[PDB]
This record gives structure tokens, C-alpha cells and sequence, in this order.
């Protein structure tokens, strides 16, 4: 009745879309735009410029946008899952798992190479899983004993990085640090061949309960004298939520404030409706995480400054300026 | 009718062998001192405690229009009947708009369908709360006594008549001001009795519940200790046991309690 | 108005920590019993070397672990009061971060005295708490929503800082960084104990100094407002004094890790909130705690060195776990 | 005697506010919600005058001297506030709880008296208990108890009851605020208290003054202030009065 956003949300589309458009012409590799189109349109003379947009350029910019989108999205549905806007998507504790996932195999030992995101995944998901089972009584999950469930395992999980961290080796200790602090330097066809589906599934489930996630920002009794099965979607979101996260994180380290800034600013631009707030998340994510791994690569070349400080440097003016916002 | 009959709830019991019925188009005032069970027995009425959802045991029959409470769907339930709680501070701002719209939740066909029948329904309920003046606001900026009409107007909203349901208020009337308290329970008796509903009403002062009730089950300990019109209830015996509070009934031009 | 027969409590601790304590010194990499220990530490010519190994290497580690110990256990326990909350950590404050930020910021940008270290994480660690203090106080009320919102943020921009120190360090440098993150009290020697143990000491006077204002505190911010406590001064008080205790103890033990949430929640549930009790009950057992942690990694894969972090986190596991089964239903 | 004279508080919630609470006598203060009968209490508390971002002008004064003249420690042994009983963070044995009543003062003779001020406020079998293991009516006079250690006399001070009535029931509404003036009468000092039920003050205060939008409206004995017009403008809420042989406030 009150609230035309979906401009907002266009509007961000096209921000995305050309923030794309703009990743895709710089910049380490230097191509001239001239030489760009000319790349892409089959010239023979520009076959070396083709190669490094479609196999460099291309997949890490889809990852970008794979990795934005879906800490948007889960962020919003973490949040209103909680009905608080700290929430953040790796309370699961899919982080940590995909940490210990990659951390165990970095540092005992195997095969390669796509096996980094693999037991970074089965990591991430069996945490989750774990974390999940110590809290749920079968059946009724609350949300309290999902962070103490979450405290210690993530306290387990720890110890166990730390153990690994301690008897590696340099190589070794080198692989950890900079898994952990973030990266798409990656990124190639195959990997995100298979992280897509798994974050294109995750989002699917999240939309598929937007209407119930609103009723829940409620009230959880509120929700359950309207209908919503409360216990049937908590379980539905973290799901949704550990599998596309967990993908995610599987092949670009941890990151890192996207999944609370993007739902936060769309839900003081446009209120916190689901229907509009996931698909505003996600696409603002994608946008922000695009524009810091943009960053990533160019401001300081040929470094390739890992992702994790980026997003943390625009983490810290948001909880600054909401510090600033909320004095009274 | 909406009806416990020889109701236990189970930590040791708070409800023992309870029997209460709430008429469509009356309304039923429950009255006890703290702890008597009042929100667990409401909340038993609510279908919050038999079904797929609690460890608590209940025994005894508990109905709606005729079937258990128990083999009815908190989808179906949901069209039956509304509870209209109390902290109503939202987590996040929706708008008043929205929250109203919530009230269809339930009726929403696709799954949040946002039919203009149901933007009409919710201005209509806003119109019987009193809280068509807020439209647009956001229920943050809204005072405890603006957002009380608020969520009263969703609740009728997802009880509004279409194409006998029960309405359960859960201490709605305390932290409104006193004409506020007068002005919403005689609405809900306006809507018991213009839509036929049944409604359960637990409240604090019982001068008040005696203005605006049809019918009046003081809850001492577990059980239902006096039940029936106010004027035959409200007696000093009464209110004796129910509240171990010694007081005299006054008459007026319905009769006021009074203390000593 | 009766009492809690605590203090016997207290005194068990007190012993049960002097007992563990001195047999610690016996059974470190070397191992000596409590006969010819005792007799090396007395003066016995004939154990020259003895005395040596046990007053120069085992010791400063053994104290190492009492003021790491009684420090978090105490400063936890304030903070826990002051926040009316059993979870907040003495972290928060600002401090650890800033003592990682300035143990970062000198072993990655070289241009190496074992002062220096110390004296870097301790100087980063009041800065950013410092900074966060400023950030949150607006001269001068200190909303504690509002202090947790500032350590968020300068939280947020000592990581970006770390991450990239990190990112540019060489091999060395990283190894430093990891083992100083995990915890050790490996580095424990005599002439900085001569300076952090009079930190921790002074932190924990000013505590002790807080103990009735903090019961007080405990019943309402506004409450103990109208019973004459400064609450605005008793913020700022707890926080540098915390900041002071902490900041000295991560500059030469690393990050460590769950005692602090640990020991004033064990000594609560057996003798109850009262600040008077609490403060040294937890500081204690946080010594008995940390110790018995430390002893633990010297021993359980000898001869491996295993970081304390390691450790203290397997009793964080454990505490949670134990929470949570007791928190059922409610 | 605790007085206001022309005070206002800043947009601005109290307007030009005289009003005295005196020692023997418990005045009870009626508004609806948000006509700033809590910012006036809080005014009276010294919470908005010492050392601690709004505006405020006028004279109000303690015995004589004015309170943005009284540090906070001093004041907390002119004055007691009653807050409906809130549990605490941690779990305090009733006791403790009382004897930090004893805080501003502080033992020996605090035992003494923390047994005494337990057991005026009928909350003495509860000794030894966890306060979280308490019922709210059990907390709410345990409370009670803490305040009257706070005021006890040993060798004119004041209680202010920031709505501690709330829910307690209907009986216990009653006994707290009997024992209240029973108290204030004793000892001499001077009781406000914000009271939701209007019939509730008329029966046990000595003084009931009406806030309208920021401004009193009314101030006496009930006999004289209870009438249907300062009802009405009070409230907004037409009422008829009844008598008794204490005349009870009724619709219609
Ligand atoms: C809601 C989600 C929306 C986000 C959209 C992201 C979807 C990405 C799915 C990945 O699909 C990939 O597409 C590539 C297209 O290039 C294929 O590479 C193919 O082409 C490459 C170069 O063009 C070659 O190097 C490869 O060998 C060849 O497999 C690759 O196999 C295929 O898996
Ligand atoms: C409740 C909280 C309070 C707990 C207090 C913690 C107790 C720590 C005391 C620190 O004092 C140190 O004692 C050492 C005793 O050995 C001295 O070393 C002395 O002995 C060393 C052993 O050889 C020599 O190397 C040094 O030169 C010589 O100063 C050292 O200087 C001194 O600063």
C-alpha cells in the first residue's frame, strides 16, 4: 500500500549489470576495450585477450556475483529467521566446518585439485549437521540452543583448525592463511559448474518460504496461530541456508560482512518484507562483493589482496555509521 | 462451541479436571489470580499444546464446533480461530499495512496471495479497531496504545466473515488507557455478537470484565470455581476464593466490586 | 538473613592451585621429584644445574600460567557483572584485537629486542581499546549497546589490517603470527613477568576496589543509580582496568581462549553472584584452570609443545556442551 | 518536603509543573499513557538534574535545597524508589538482595535491619531462597523490603513508587500500598507513587494530583478531586461517581 521499492530493486539490477560490464574490462591483464570487443568478437588478432576474458576474467566474476548473491539472500533469511538483524549466516556453523573441511585436507594427506571445495564442503554441511542435531530435541529446534549447540561446537571445530595449524609445515601454513582469509583467484568453469546449482537450489528453497518467513518476523507464536508449521521452517531455512552458503564458501574462503550489510541496507530502503528483501539482498550483495573483488584485484597489482579484507573494510563504516545512527 | 470438558494439563498439573465452554456470539471473561493456569488454559483453547507441537501431557476432551482439537490442522485452525497476544513490539518495522495483511495469511489462496479482497478486509479491520489513522505508519513510531489497535485490526482481519469461529484475547486490555479498555471490549462484543464468534477474554480487573462479559469462569487453582452471568458470579464468597481478596459488591443506575 | 558457607570454597581452590602449582615445576620437559626438586631450589650445591632448569625455564612458565589464569578469571568476572551477563568475555573490551594488531603490525614490518614484542601487542591492545571507548562514550555516557557496537567496527578494520600484514608476511614472519594466535606460554620469561605481573596486580586491585558497586550494578543499571553508584564512573573504571590486566597478559601468553566465560560461571553456581566472593573465587580457579590446561599440553603428547588455545578450547566444549543439556526445556 | 515549583522538562513533555510531596502523606500522581507522569518521577529521583542530554528549568528542591545541589550518594539516603520488582541478572539470595538496600549506608546492625525491612514488607519465610526461584508477587515484596532497608531510621525522607502496583494482584495491590502509607505515616516522609487504577489511589492516598499533556490539572484529597469533569479531562473517559459509606469511579 505504502512501499514502491520494486524501482529499488530494479535499480539494483541494473547497477548490477553494469558493475558487471565493468569488471569484465579491467583490468591486470591490460586489455583496451577496442581489443575487448574485438576479443569477443572471433578477430584472431585479439585470441590471446579472448582467452584470459573467458577463462580468467569470465568465471571470477560470476563467482563474484555467485558469492554476493548468496550471502545476501541467506543473510536475509537468516535474519528474519531470528528477527534480528545480526544474524549471520554461518551460525549454522557451515563456516567452521568448511574451515576444518579445508584445513584437515591442506594439511594431512592426498588427491587434488577440486578437492579443496569438496572437503571444504562435506566440512561445512557435517558441521552444520552436527550443530543442528546437538540443539534439536526430535522435533523442536529453539534458537537459543541453536548458538550454545553452535559455541561449542565451533569451540571443537576450532581446536581441531588449531591442531592442524600447529603440526603443518610452511607450504602448509601458507595454504591455511590465505584459504581462510578469502579469495576468487580460483576461479575456473568447472569449480563454479558445480557451485551454481548448489547456491541456484539454496535461493529456490529461501523464495519458496518468503511469505512464511514473514509471518514469523511476527511473532513465533504470532507465526503458529496464522498456520506456519514453525519447526517445519526453521529446518527449511537452515538447510537452504548451510547448502547454499556452504557451496559458496567451499571454493572462496570466508567472507566476510556481505551477508549483513546487503539485507540491511535493503531493509532500510524498502522495509522488511521478504518478498522484497531477498531478491534486494541478493542482488546488492552480488553488486557490493563485484565491486570489493573488483578492488581485490586492480588496487594494488599485481597483488591479488584476498577478498576477507575488502569486505571488512566495508563492514567497518556500515557498523560505524550504524553506531552514529543509533545513539539515542 | 469452543469446549474443554474434564480438561487436565501437565511440572506437576496446572490444570485439574477443567470444563469450560465458550458460546458463539457471548463472551467469556476468565478471571484468576497470577499463576492460576489463566495463559495455559487459553493457550490449550489456542491449540498450542496437542498436536504436532508441545514434553506437557493433556487429557480430556477439547472441541471446536465438534471435533477434537487435536485432528484439526494449524492450517485449518488458523480459520477457526485468532489469538490477539500482548508484546506486540516487532522485531523488525514493518508497516501497518503489513501487519494487518498478516491477519490474511491464513485465507491467502497461492500461498501469499494478496488479494485486493484481502487489502480491503485489512482497511476494514482497521476501520472496526479504530486504526485507519495509521495507515502508512511504521509500528515503531507507533505508541503501546496505537499498536494495540493495530494488532487487534489483524486480528479481526484473519477472522473477518467470507464466502462459528473463536477469538482468544490474552490480557489485551491492560497498559491501554481506561477509555481504550471500555472503547475495545465492547467492540469485541459488538463483533461476538454481529459474526457469531466465541470469545475468551482473560482479565485483570474484574469490575471490567463484569461491564463488558456475557459470562464469567473465575479460575482458582487449576480449576473453574464459579462460572455463569456476571451478576450471579460476582459475589464477595467468590471473589473470595478466586482472589483471597475480601470484598462487597455496589449497585449503580451492572454491579461494581469494592473493596473492605 | 543468613549466609553461604562459600569460603571454605575459596580456600580449597587456594590449595588444590598451590598443590598443582608446585607440582607442576616437576613434571615440565624435565623431570625431577618433589625431594630433589625441593633440595635444587634450596640451595643444594650438588644440584647447580637443577636449580637452573627448574628457577630460569619451568618457573616463569608455572607463574606464567597463575597470571594468565587469575587474570581472565577475575577480569571475566567483572565484566560479567558490569554487562548483567554471564557471556561477556573480557575480549570486548578492545584489547585482544589490538594486541594482535600491534604483534602483527612489528613482526611483519621488521624495520626484535623479546621487549618488543610484548611492548607492541600492549600498546596496540589499549589503543584500539581506547579507540573504542572513544567511539562508543559521547562525553560522557557509555551506553554498553553502543560500546559493543563500536568493537564491532574497529574490530572489523584491525582484521582488514591483520589480514593484510598477514597477506605480505614471509615464512617466518607467518610462523611467529600463528603461533602467537594459538597461544603458548612458551615465551614465559623472568624480566617480563617483572612487568606484566604488576599490570594484572594493578587491574586487579582496582576490581577488588569495585566489588560492592558492581554487586549493586547487578540489580539494575538505574536501581543502582539510586543507590548512590556512580554507574558512569563504574563503567569506565572496570573497562581500563580490564584493558589493563588483558592487555598485559595476550602480550605474552597469544590468544587464549574460554577461560574468562569458564571459571566466574563455576564459581557463581557454587557460591552465588556476590562480587566479594566471585572476583577472587574466579581468579583462582581460573589459575587452577589455565594451569591444569598447561600441564596438559607440556604432557599428554610429550615431547610436542601443544598451544594452549588448543587446550583451553577443549574445556570451552565441554562447558557449552554442559550448558546446553542443562538449558533443555527452558 | 520534596517539592517542584514551575518546573519544566524538555520537544518539552513536562509544562510548568508545581507540585510538593510532604512527610506523613502519600499523594498518588493519575495521567494516561504519556502524559509524563514516569519523566516527573524521574525528575523528583534526581535522575535529570545532577550529573547526567535534555533541558530542564524550575525549582525543584528536597528539604530546602535544591536538588541539582545534592550528589547522587547523599541523595541516595534522602531518597527510595520502588521499580516493580525486575529479577536480576544473577541469582542473589533475598538476603543480599535487601542488604544492598543497606548499599548507600554501609555490616551489623544492617543484618538487623534488612530482617526488620523483610519482614514489614510480609516477605520473611522467603529468606534463603534464590530470587529466581520466586514468584513475581514473592519478588515484588522482596523488593519492597529492599527499599525499606534503603529508608530505614536509625538516629524527613522520601519513596517514590514507579508504578510497583503493576500486576500484582488485586488483594496484594492493596496490602502494598496499605503498608505503604502505614510506613509513611511512622516514620514522617513523603511517598509519591504513579497508580494505574484510579480507584486504587482514591482508597489508599492522602492527595491525588491528575497529569494532562504535561501539566497538572488537579491536586487534593480524593473527596474533592475525584469528580467526573477532572476525570474527563484527565483521561478523556466520562465517568459517574458511587458511594460506599472512599466514592468508587464508574462508567456510564
Ligand atoms: C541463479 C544462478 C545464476 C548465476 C549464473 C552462473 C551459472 C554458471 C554455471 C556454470 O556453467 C558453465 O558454463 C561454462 C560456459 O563457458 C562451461 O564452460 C565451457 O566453456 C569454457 C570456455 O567458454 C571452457 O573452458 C570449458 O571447457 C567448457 O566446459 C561450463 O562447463 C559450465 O559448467
Ligand atoms: C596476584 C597477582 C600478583 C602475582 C605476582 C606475580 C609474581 C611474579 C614476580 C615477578 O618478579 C620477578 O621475580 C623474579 C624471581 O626470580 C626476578 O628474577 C630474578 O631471578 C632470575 C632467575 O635467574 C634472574 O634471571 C633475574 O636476573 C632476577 O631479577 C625478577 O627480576 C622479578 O621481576
Amino acid at each position: 500500500s505504502r512501499r514502491f521499492a520494486p524501482f529499488v530493486l530494479a535499480a539494483l539490477a541494473i547497477l548490477m549489470g553494469a558493475m558487471s560490464v565493468v569488471a569484465l574490462c579491467v583490468g591486470a591483464y591490460r586489455i583496451p576495450l577496442a581489443e575487448a570487443w574485438a576479443a569477443l568478437s572471433g578477430d584472431p588478432a585479439a585470441q590471446q585477450a579472448r582467452a584470459v576474458l573467458l577463462d580468467i576474467r569470465a568465471p571470477r566474476v560470476v563467482l563474484a556475483l555467485l558469492v554476493g548473491g548468496g550471502f545476501g539472500a541467506t543473510g536475509a533469511a537468516m535474519q528474519a529467521l531470528f528477527r534480528n538483524p545480526l544474524a549471520d549466516p554461518g551460525l549454522v556453523g557451515v563456516s567452521s566446518g568448511a574451515a576444518l573441511g579445508a584445513t584437515t585436507l591442506i594439511v594431512l594427506g592426498h588427491a587434488s585439485a577440486a578437492a579443496l571445495p569438496v572437503a571444504a564442503f562435506a566440512g561445512g554441511l557435517a558441521v552444520a549437521a552436527l550443530v543442528y542435531r546437538l540443539a534439536a530435541s526430535r522435533g523442536r529446534l529453539a534458537l537459543p540452543l541453536l548458538l550454545l549447540a553452535g559455541i561449542a561446537i565451533n569451540a571443537l571445530v576450532g581446536a581441531a583448525i588449531g591442531l592442524l595449524t600447529f603440526v603443518a609445515d610452511d607450504a602448509q601454513l601458507r595454504s591455511l592463511t590465505f584459504w581462510s582469509l578469502g579469495s576468487l583467484g580460483g576461479a575456473q568453469w568447472p569449480t563454479l559448474a558445480a557451485v551454481a546449482p548448489c547456491v541456484a537450489l539454496g535461493g529456490v528453497l529461501l523464495v519458496r518460504e518468503r511469505d512464511a518467513l514473514n509471518a514469523l518476523q511476527l511473532g513465533e507464536t504470532e507465526a503458529l496461530h496464522l498456520g506456519v508449521p514453525v519447526q517445519r521452517l526453521k529446518r527449511r531455512v537452515l538447510v537452504a541456508v548451510a547448502l547454499a552458503v556452504g557451496a559458496l564458501v567451499s571454493c572462496a574462503g570466508i567472507i566476510g560482512f556481505i551477508g549483513l550489510v546487503a539485507p540491511h541496507c535493503v531493509r532500510l530502503a524498502c522495509g522488511p518484507d521478504q518478498r522484497i528483501v531477498l531478491p534486494g539482498a541478493a542482488l546488492l550483495g552480488a553488486l557490493l562483493t563485484l565491486a570489493a573483488d573488483l578492488a581485490a584485484r586492480t588496487v594494488a597489482a599485481p597483488a591479488d589482496i584476498p577478498l576477507g579484507v575488502l569486505t571488512a573494510l566495508l563492514g567497518a563504516p556500515f557498523f560505524l555509521a550504524l553506531l552514529w545512527k543509533n545513539r539515542g | 462451541m469452543l469446549t474443554a470438558h474434564h480438561l487436565d494439563v501437565a511440572h506437576g498439573t496446572i490444570l485439574r479436571d477443567l470444563s469450560l465452554s465458550i458460546e458463539p456470539g457471548r463472551v467469556t471473561a476468565l478471571l484468576g489470580r497470577n499463576g492460576a493456569g489463566k495463559s495455559t488454559l487459553l493457550k490449550t483453547f489456542a491449540g498450542e499444546l496437542t498436536g504436532s507441537v508441545a514434553g506437557v501431557r493433556v487429557t480430556g476432551d477439547v472441541t471446536l464446533n465438534g471435533e477434537p482439537l487435536a485432528r484439526i490442522d494449524a492450517p485449518r485452525l488458523a480459520c477457526l480461530r485468532a489469538v490477539l497476544p500482548q508484546a506486540a513490539q516487532p522485531a523488525f518495522p514493518f508497516s501497518v499495512d503489513e501487519i494487518v495483511l498478516l491477519g490474511r495469511y491464513p485465507h491467502a489462496r497461492r500461498s501469499g496471495a494478496t488479494s485486493h479482497r484481502d487489502r480491503d478486509i485489512a482497511w476494514r479491520a482497521l476501520e472496526r479497531a479504530g486504526a485507519d489513522a495509521l495507515v502508512g505508519r511504521d509500528v515503531t513510531t507507533l505508541s503501546g496504545g496505537e499498536l494495540a489497535r493495530v494488532q487487534f485490526a489483524r486480528v479481526l482481519a484473519q477472522l473477518w466473515p467470507d464466502h462459528p469461529r473463536y477469538l482468544l484475547l490474552d490480557e489485551p486490555t491492560a497498559a491501554l488507557d481506561l477509555a481504550h479498555q471500555h472503547r475495545l471490549l465492547d467492540t469485541v462484543r459488538a463483533v461476538a455478537r454481529e459474526w457469531q464468534l466465541g470469545v475468551l477474554a482473560i482479565v485483570h480487573d474484574p469490575n471490567l470484565a463484569a461491564r463488558h462479559a456475557d459470562a464469567i469462569a473465575m479460575l482458582a487453582d487449576g480449576t473453574i470455581v464459579a462460572h455463569g452471568a456476571p451478576r450471579d458470579v460476582m459475589t464477595p464468597a467468590h471473589i473470595a476464593q478466586c482472589y483471597g481478596f475480601a470484598v462487597k459488591m455496589v449497585e449503580t443506575g451492572p454491579p461494581v466490586m469494592v473493596p473492605a
